Protein backbone atom coordinates (compact mmCIF):
# COMPACT_ATOMS: atom_id res chain seq x y z
CA UNK A 1 0.00 0.00 0.00
CA UNK A 2 0.88 3.85 0.49
CA UNK A 3 1.69 2.57 3.83
CA UNK A 4 5.35 2.75 2.48
CA UNK A 5 5.62 6.20 3.00
CA UNK A 6 5.01 5.79 6.54
CA UNK A 7 7.85 3.48 5.95
CA UNK A 8 10.18 5.75 4.17
CA UNK A 9 9.49 8.10 7.65
CA UNK A 10 10.91 5.74 9.49
CA UNK A 11 13.61 3.98 7.44
CA UNK A 12 14.20 7.27 6.02
CA UNK A 13 13.91 10.33 8.21
CA UNK A 14 16.03 12.70 9.90
CA UNK A 15 14.17 12.89 12.96
CA UNK A 16 13.45 9.26 13.42
CA UNK A 17 17.61 8.48 13.62
CA UNK A 18 18.35 9.73 16.88
CA UNK A 19 15.03 8.58 18.48
CA UNK A 20 13.35 6.15 20.91
CA UNK A 21 12.70 2.78 19.53
CA UNK A 22 9.37 1.26 21.67
CA UNK A 23 9.37 -2.27 22.91
CA UNK A 24 6.49 -3.81 20.60
CA UNK A 25 8.86 -3.11 17.68
CA UNK A 26 11.38 -5.06 19.10
CA UNK A 27 8.53 -7.98 20.38
CA UNK A 28 6.67 -7.81 16.76
CA UNK A 29 10.31 -7.93 15.13
CA UNK A 30 10.96 -11.08 17.59
CA UNK A 31 7.18 -12.83 17.14
CA UNK A 32 8.33 -12.30 12.79
CA UNK A 33 11.82 -13.55 12.94
CA UNK A 34 10.80 -16.77 14.67
CA UNK A 35 7.59 -16.81 12.93
CA UNK A 36 5.62 -17.12 16.60
CA UNK A 37 2.44 -18.05 15.35
CA UNK A 38 10.05 -25.64 11.39
CA UNK A 39 13.16 -23.62 10.69
CA UNK A 40 12.45 -20.64 8.21
CA UNK A 41 14.76 -18.72 10.85
CA UNK A 42 17.60 -16.65 8.67
CA UNK A 43 20.95 -17.45 10.96
CA UNK A 44 23.19 -15.05 9.55
CA UNK A 45 25.41 -13.54 12.42
CA UNK A 46 24.38 -9.77 11.87
CA UNK A 47 20.66 -10.20 11.90
CA UNK A 48 20.74 -13.04 15.21
CA UNK A 49 23.12 -10.70 16.93
CA UNK A 50 20.70 -7.80 16.35
CA UNK A 51 17.52 -10.15 17.38
CA UNK A 52 19.43 -11.10 20.54
CA UNK A 53 20.22 -7.41 21.28
CA UNK A 54 15.95 -7.28 20.71
CA UNK A 55 15.50 -9.83 22.75
CA UNK A 56 17.84 -8.17 25.10
CA UNK A 57 16.54 -5.11 25.37
CA UNK A 58 13.12 -6.58 26.32
CA UNK A 59 14.13 -8.75 29.11
CA UNK A 60 16.10 -4.97 30.64
CA UNK A 61 12.49 -3.22 29.71
CA UNK A 62 10.41 -6.30 31.38
CA UNK A 63 12.72 -6.34 34.38
CA UNK A 64 12.80 -2.42 35.18
CA UNK A 65 8.91 -1.99 34.50
CA UNK A 66 9.16 -4.76 37.12
CA UNK A 67 10.24 -2.14 39.71
CA UNK A 68 -2.37 -10.24 47.21
CA UNK A 69 -0.58 -10.12 44.57
CA UNK A 70 2.52 -12.32 43.57
CA UNK A 71 4.40 -12.10 40.41
CA UNK A 72 7.16 -13.29 41.75
CA UNK A 73 5.61 -15.87 39.46
CA UNK A 74 5.66 -14.12 36.35
CA UNK A 75 9.15 -12.33 36.87
CA UNK A 76 10.74 -16.32 37.47
CA UNK A 77 9.28 -17.78 35.15
CA UNK A 78 10.07 -14.74 32.04
CA UNK A 79 13.85 -15.63 33.75
CA UNK A 80 13.76 -19.10 33.44
CA UNK A 81 12.40 -18.68 30.07
CA UNK A 82 14.93 -15.39 28.70
CA UNK A 83 17.79 -17.34 30.03
CA UNK A 84 16.70 -20.80 28.39
CA UNK A 85 15.35 -19.37 25.33
CA UNK A 86 18.42 -17.17 24.44
CA UNK A 87 20.71 -20.22 25.22
CA UNK A 88 18.66 -22.00 22.30
CA UNK A 89 19.17 -19.26 19.91
CA UNK A 90 22.82 -18.83 20.59
CA UNK A 91 23.14 -22.63 20.55
CA UNK A 92 21.64 -23.36 17.14
CA UNK A 93 23.20 -19.86 15.31
CA UNK A 94 26.89 -21.61 17.02
CA UNK A 95 25.56 -24.87 15.21
CA UNK A 96 24.82 -22.92 12.07
CA UNK A 97 27.75 -21.31 12.32
CA UNK A 98 29.93 -25.26 12.02
CA UNK A 99 27.80 -26.53 9.52
CA UNK A 100 29.06 -24.19 6.95
CA UNK A 101 32.50 -25.24 5.47
CA UNK A 102 35.40 -23.49 5.61
CA UNK A 103 34.41 -22.22 9.25
CA UNK A 104 34.59 -18.20 9.67
CA UNK A 105 36.11 -19.22 13.02
CA UNK A 106 37.01 -15.71 14.90
CA UNK A 107 33.68 -14.27 14.28
CA UNK A 108 32.56 -17.24 15.64
CA UNK A 109 34.91 -17.84 19.02
CA UNK A 110 33.43 -13.93 19.82
CA UNK A 111 30.32 -14.92 18.50
CA UNK A 112 29.79 -15.39 22.36
CA UNK A 113 30.34 -11.62 22.56
CA UNK A 114 26.88 -10.93 25.00
CA UNK A 115 25.51 -14.10 23.77
CA UNK A 116 28.16 -16.02 24.68
CA UNK A 117 27.43 -16.20 28.58
CA UNK A 118 29.46 -17.37 31.09
CA UNK A 119 28.60 -20.36 31.73
CA UNK A 120 32.09 -22.00 30.04
CA UNK A 121 31.65 -25.75 29.44
CA UNK A 122 28.63 -25.11 27.21
CA UNK A 123 31.06 -22.91 25.43
CA UNK A 124 34.28 -24.77 26.12
CA UNK A 125 32.42 -27.93 24.94
CA UNK A 126 31.27 -26.04 22.15
CA UNK A 127 34.58 -24.86 20.61
CA UNK A 128 37.06 -27.65 21.40
CA UNK A 129 35.31 -29.06 18.75
CA UNK A 130 35.94 -25.75 16.66
CA UNK A 131 38.43 -27.53 14.53
CA UNK A 132 37.81 -31.39 14.36
CA UNK A 133 37.07 -32.30 10.65
CA UNK A 134 33.71 -31.10 9.42
CA UNK A 135 31.59 -34.59 9.73
CA UNK A 136 31.89 -34.63 13.64
CA UNK A 137 30.22 -31.49 13.75
CA UNK A 138 27.37 -32.01 11.18
CA UNK A 139 26.55 -34.81 12.81
CA UNK A 140 27.11 -33.80 15.97
CA UNK A 141 24.61 -31.11 15.29
CA UNK A 142 22.29 -33.78 13.68
CA UNK A 143 22.92 -35.29 17.02
CA UNK A 144 21.68 -32.33 18.70
CA UNK A 145 18.88 -31.55 16.14
CA UNK A 146 16.97 -34.09 17.55
CA UNK A 147 18.23 -33.81 20.88
CA UNK A 148 16.02 -30.34 21.19
CA UNK A 149 14.12 -29.58 18.37
CA UNK A 150 13.65 -26.41 17.39
CA UNK A 151 10.01 -26.64 17.98
CA UNK A 152 11.06 -26.15 21.94
CA UNK A 153 12.74 -23.43 22.01
CA UNK A 154 9.61 -21.61 19.55
CA UNK A 155 7.47 -22.17 22.53
CA UNK A 156 9.78 -21.13 25.23
CA UNK A 157 10.03 -18.16 23.44
CA UNK A 158 6.51 -17.83 22.40
CA UNK A 159 5.55 -18.16 26.17
CA UNK A 160 8.57 -15.85 27.21
CA UNK A 161 6.97 -13.12 24.49
CA UNK A 162 2.82 -14.18 26.14
CA UNK A 163 4.37 -13.87 29.92
CA UNK A 164 5.95 -10.80 29.06
CA UNK A 165 3.00 -8.50 27.57
CA UNK A 166 1.09 -10.19 30.22
CA UNK A 167 3.03 -8.47 33.09
CA UNK A 168 3.58 -5.26 30.73
CA UNK A 169 -0.05 -5.05 29.94
CA UNK A 170 -1.50 -5.45 33.69
CA UNK A 171 0.96 -3.57 36.11
CA UNK A 172 2.46 -1.02 33.42
CA UNK A 173 0.46 1.08 31.07
CA UNK A 174 0.88 -1.29 28.16
CA UNK A 175 -1.29 -2.65 25.26
CA UNK A 176 -1.10 -4.64 22.49
CA UNK A 177 -4.24 -4.84 20.64
CA UNK A 178 -5.06 -2.38 18.01
CA UNK B 1 25.79 11.74 14.68
CA UNK B 2 28.29 12.23 11.44
CA UNK B 3 25.91 10.53 9.34
CA UNK B 4 22.89 12.92 9.52
CA UNK B 5 25.26 15.54 8.30
CA UNK B 6 25.80 12.69 5.42
CA UNK B 7 22.23 11.94 4.71
CA UNK B 8 22.86 8.06 5.88
CA UNK B 9 20.19 6.05 7.55
CA UNK B 10 21.35 5.20 11.19
CA UNK B 11 18.24 4.27 13.10
CA UNK B 12 17.12 1.59 15.18
CA UNK B 13 14.07 1.67 12.77
CA UNK B 14 16.04 1.59 10.17
CA UNK B 15 18.07 -1.30 11.18
CA UNK B 16 14.96 -3.09 12.34
CA UNK B 17 13.28 -2.65 8.81
CA UNK B 18 16.34 -4.03 7.32
CA UNK B 19 16.47 -6.86 9.32
CA UNK B 20 12.86 -7.40 8.08
CA UNK B 21 13.52 -7.26 4.95
CA UNK B 22 16.83 -9.26 5.03
CA UNK B 23 14.27 -12.30 6.77
CA UNK B 24 11.25 -11.67 4.37
CA UNK B 25 13.01 -12.26 0.67
CA UNK B 26 14.66 -14.82 2.48
CA UNK B 27 11.69 -16.24 2.83
CA UNK B 28 10.46 -15.55 -0.95
CA UNK B 29 13.93 -17.10 -2.25
CA UNK C 1 1.97 -7.92 8.89
CA UNK C 2 2.09 -7.47 12.72
CA UNK C 3 5.88 -5.57 11.59
CA UNK C 4 3.66 -3.21 9.97
CA UNK C 5 1.02 -2.49 12.41
CA UNK C 6 3.50 -1.87 14.65
CA UNK C 7 4.91 1.12 12.80
CA UNK C 8 1.30 2.42 12.16
CA UNK C 9 0.85 1.42 16.01
CA UNK C 10 3.86 4.22 16.68
CA UNK C 11 2.37 7.08 14.54
CA UNK C 12 -1.05 7.28 15.44
CA UNK C 13 -0.57 6.00 19.51
CA UNK C 14 2.95 7.24 20.23
CA UNK C 15 4.02 9.89 22.89
CA UNK C 16 7.07 10.85 20.60
CA UNK C 17 5.25 11.53 17.48
CA UNK C 18 2.32 13.44 18.66
CA UNK C 19 3.98 16.57 18.62
CA UNK C 20 6.14 16.06 15.91
CA UNK C 21 6.44 17.70 12.69
CA UNK C 22 5.18 16.47 9.79
CA UNK C 23 7.17 15.94 6.31
CA UNK C 24 5.86 16.95 3.14
CA UNK C 25 5.43 13.16 1.04
CA UNK C 26 2.94 12.16 3.70
CA UNK C 27 0.44 14.98 2.93
CA UNK C 28 1.96 14.34 -1.10
CA UNK C 29 0.88 10.78 -0.56
CA UNK C 30 -2.21 11.31 1.26
CA UNK C 31 -3.28 13.89 -1.52
CA UNK C 32 -2.77 11.22 -3.96
CA UNK C 33 -4.56 8.79 -2.06
CA UNK C 34 -7.19 10.80 -1.15
CA UNK C 35 -8.35 11.95 -4.46
CA UNK C 36 -7.21 8.73 -6.03
CA UNK C 37 -4.25 10.57 -9.03
CA UNK C 38 -3.94 7.76 -11.52
CA UNK C 39 -3.90 8.03 -15.26
CA UNK C 40 -14.21 9.09 -11.65
CA UNK C 41 -15.04 10.05 -7.97
CA UNK C 42 -14.68 7.74 -4.85
CA UNK C 43 -13.57 10.75 -3.15
CA UNK C 44 -15.17 11.63 0.12
CA UNK C 45 -16.60 14.42 0.63
CA UNK C 46 -16.95 15.67 4.27
CA UNK C 47 -16.10 18.98 5.37
CA UNK C 48 -13.65 17.24 8.19
CA UNK C 49 -11.86 15.47 5.81
CA UNK C 50 -12.02 17.63 3.14
CA UNK C 51 -10.55 20.75 5.25
CA UNK C 52 -7.90 18.64 6.15
CA UNK C 53 -7.16 17.56 3.11
CA UNK C 54 -7.10 21.33 1.57
CA UNK C 55 -4.74 22.14 4.93
CA UNK C 56 -2.32 19.68 3.99
CA UNK C 57 -2.31 21.03 0.34
CA UNK C 58 -1.86 24.67 1.51
CA UNK C 59 0.76 22.93 3.63
CA UNK C 60 2.50 21.51 0.20
CA UNK C 61 2.12 24.96 -1.36
CA UNK C 62 3.67 27.07 1.98
CA UNK C 63 6.60 24.55 1.88
CA UNK C 64 7.23 24.53 -2.03
CA UNK C 65 6.96 28.57 -1.53
CA UNK C 66 9.87 28.67 0.67
CA UNK C 67 11.79 25.90 -0.23
CA UNK C 68 12.69 27.77 -3.62
CA UNK C 69 14.71 29.73 -2.07
CA UNK C 70 20.31 28.43 -17.16
CA UNK C 71 17.17 27.13 -15.62
CA UNK C 72 14.47 28.87 -14.57
CA UNK C 73 11.91 27.43 -12.71
CA UNK C 74 10.09 30.66 -12.46
CA UNK C 75 7.85 28.92 -15.07
CA UNK C 76 7.33 25.98 -12.79
CA UNK C 77 6.87 28.31 -10.00
CA UNK C 78 4.05 30.51 -11.75
CA UNK C 79 2.70 27.22 -13.34
CA UNK C 80 2.22 25.60 -9.90
CA UNK C 81 0.51 28.69 -8.72
CA UNK C 82 -1.94 28.69 -11.44
CA UNK C 83 -2.50 24.63 -10.95
CA UNK C 84 -2.62 25.14 -6.79
CA UNK C 85 -5.15 27.91 -7.00
CA UNK C 86 -7.74 26.41 -9.94
CA UNK C 87 -7.08 22.88 -7.87
CA UNK C 88 -8.40 24.44 -4.60
CA UNK C 89 -10.97 26.90 -6.22
CA UNK C 90 -11.97 23.69 -7.59
CA UNK C 91 -11.99 21.36 -4.60
CA UNK C 92 -13.73 23.76 -2.75
CA UNK C 93 -16.69 24.02 -5.11
CA UNK C 94 -17.37 20.71 -5.63
CA UNK C 95 -17.38 20.47 -1.77
CA UNK C 96 -19.61 22.88 -1.89
CA UNK C 97 -21.90 21.29 -4.66
CA UNK C 98 -21.52 17.89 -2.02
CA UNK C 99 -23.28 20.69 0.67
CA UNK C 100 -25.63 21.80 -1.04
CA UNK C 101 -27.07 18.25 -2.59
CA UNK C 102 -28.21 17.78 0.83
CA UNK C 103 -31.54 18.80 2.37
CA UNK C 104 -31.41 20.20 4.99
CA UNK C 105 -28.94 22.69 4.48
CA UNK C 106 -26.00 22.03 7.27
CA UNK C 107 -25.38 26.23 6.22
CA UNK C 108 -23.30 27.52 9.37
CA UNK C 109 -20.87 24.95 8.54
CA UNK C 110 -21.11 25.65 4.57
CA UNK C 111 -20.36 29.50 5.08
CA UNK C 112 -17.97 28.96 7.46
CA UNK C 113 -16.08 26.17 5.13
CA UNK C 114 -16.51 29.08 2.34
CA UNK C 115 -14.62 31.62 5.12
CA UNK C 116 -11.66 29.48 5.56
CA UNK C 117 -10.95 28.11 1.57
CA UNK C 118 -12.94 30.85 -0.38
CA UNK C 119 -11.18 33.64 -0.27
CA UNK C 120 -8.03 33.39 -2.50
CA UNK C 121 -11.81 33.49 -4.95
CA UNK C 122 -14.00 36.41 -6.07
CA UNK C 123 -17.22 37.15 -4.44
CA UNK C 124 -19.39 35.29 -6.76
CA UNK C 125 -20.06 33.26 -3.54
CA UNK C 126 -22.62 36.15 -2.96
CA UNK C 127 -24.21 34.05 -5.38
CA UNK C 128 -24.06 31.06 -3.32
CA UNK C 129 -25.91 33.05 -0.48
CA UNK C 130 -28.94 33.21 -2.88
CA UNK C 131 -28.70 30.00 -3.98
CA UNK C 132 -27.74 28.90 -0.37
CA UNK C 133 -31.09 29.04 0.32
CA UNK C 134 -33.67 28.51 -2.30
CA UNK C 135 -35.33 25.30 -2.19
CA UNK C 136 -33.92 22.27 -3.51
CA UNK C 137 -35.53 20.72 -6.42
CA UNK C 138 -34.97 23.89 -8.73
CA UNK C 139 -31.27 24.10 -7.49
CA UNK C 140 -29.77 20.15 -7.61
CA UNK C 141 -29.99 20.53 -11.45
CA UNK C 142 -28.80 24.07 -10.99
CA UNK C 143 -25.76 22.61 -9.66
CA UNK C 144 -25.46 19.13 -11.75
CA UNK C 145 -25.25 20.59 -15.25
CA UNK C 146 -22.11 22.14 -13.89
CA UNK C 147 -19.82 18.15 -14.37
CA UNK C 148 -20.41 18.72 -17.90
CA UNK C 149 -19.10 22.53 -17.62
CA UNK C 150 -16.23 21.40 -14.81
CA UNK C 151 -16.05 17.44 -15.21
CA UNK C 152 -14.29 15.97 -12.08
CA UNK C 153 -11.97 14.46 -14.79
CA UNK C 154 -9.95 18.20 -14.95
CA UNK C 155 -9.66 18.83 -11.78
CA UNK C 156 -8.46 15.41 -11.19
CA UNK C 157 -5.71 16.51 -13.89
CA UNK C 158 -4.85 20.00 -12.79
CA UNK C 159 -4.15 18.31 -9.19
CA UNK C 160 -1.94 15.39 -10.57
CA UNK C 161 -0.08 18.33 -12.16
CA UNK C 162 0.46 20.19 -9.66
CA UNK C 163 1.66 17.84 -7.44
CA UNK C 164 4.12 16.27 -10.23
CA UNK C 165 5.29 19.56 -10.74
CA UNK C 166 5.72 20.44 -7.23
CA UNK C 167 7.94 17.43 -6.49
CA UNK C 168 9.57 18.12 -9.68
CA UNK C 169 10.55 21.58 -8.39
CA UNK C 170 11.61 19.87 -5.13
CA UNK C 171 13.07 17.18 -6.66
CA UNK C 172 15.33 19.41 -8.51
CA UNK C 173 16.41 22.99 -6.84
CA UNK C 174 15.91 21.18 -2.82
CA UNK C 175 17.34 17.86 -1.93
CA UNK C 176 14.42 15.93 -2.13
CA UNK C 177 13.90 12.16 -3.84
CA UNK C 178 10.44 10.30 -3.78
CA UNK C 179 11.56 7.12 -5.22
CA UNK C 180 12.04 4.10 -2.12
CA UNK D 1 2.74 20.26 28.88
CA UNK D 2 -0.06 19.07 26.50
CA UNK D 3 -3.35 18.14 28.31
CA UNK D 4 -3.79 14.98 25.62
CA UNK D 5 -0.58 13.94 26.27
CA UNK D 6 -1.51 14.42 29.94
CA UNK D 7 -4.85 11.96 29.32
CA UNK D 8 -3.01 9.81 27.22
CA UNK D 9 -4.74 10.43 24.30
CA UNK D 10 -3.78 10.10 20.27
CA UNK D 11 -3.22 13.98 19.10
CA UNK D 12 -1.06 13.86 16.08
CA UNK D 13 -0.72 14.98 12.30
CA UNK D 14 0.49 12.03 12.00
CA UNK D 15 -2.62 10.82 13.64
CA UNK D 16 -5.07 12.90 12.12
CA UNK D 17 -3.79 11.86 8.90
CA UNK D 18 -3.91 7.80 9.33
CA UNK D 19 -7.69 8.36 10.40
CA UNK D 20 -8.57 10.45 7.55
CA UNK D 21 -6.87 8.04 5.35
CA UNK D 22 -8.90 4.96 7.21
CA UNK D 23 -12.03 6.96 7.06
CA UNK D 24 -11.09 7.59 3.35
CA UNK D 25 -10.45 3.88 3.10
CA UNK D 26 -14.04 2.27 4.87
CA UNK D 27 -15.44 4.72 2.33
CA UNK D 28 -14.13 2.38 -0.64
CA UNK D 29 -14.77 -0.76 0.71
CA UNK D 30 -18.73 -0.07 1.17
ZN1 LIG E 1 23.04 10.92 13.03
ZN1 LIG F 1 0.13 16.39 23.76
Amino acid sequence: SIVNACLRYLGYSKSMCHEKMPIFMDIAFIEYCFNLSSQQILWEYSLISNALERLENIELERQNCMRLLNKETLNNEALKLYSCAKAGICRWMAFHFLEQEPIDHINFTKFLQDWGSHNEKEMEALQRLSKHKIRKRLIYVSQHKKKMPWSKFNSVLSRYIQCTKLQLEVFCDYDFKQ
Amino acid sequence: CEMCRLGLPHGSFFELLRDWKKIEEFRNK
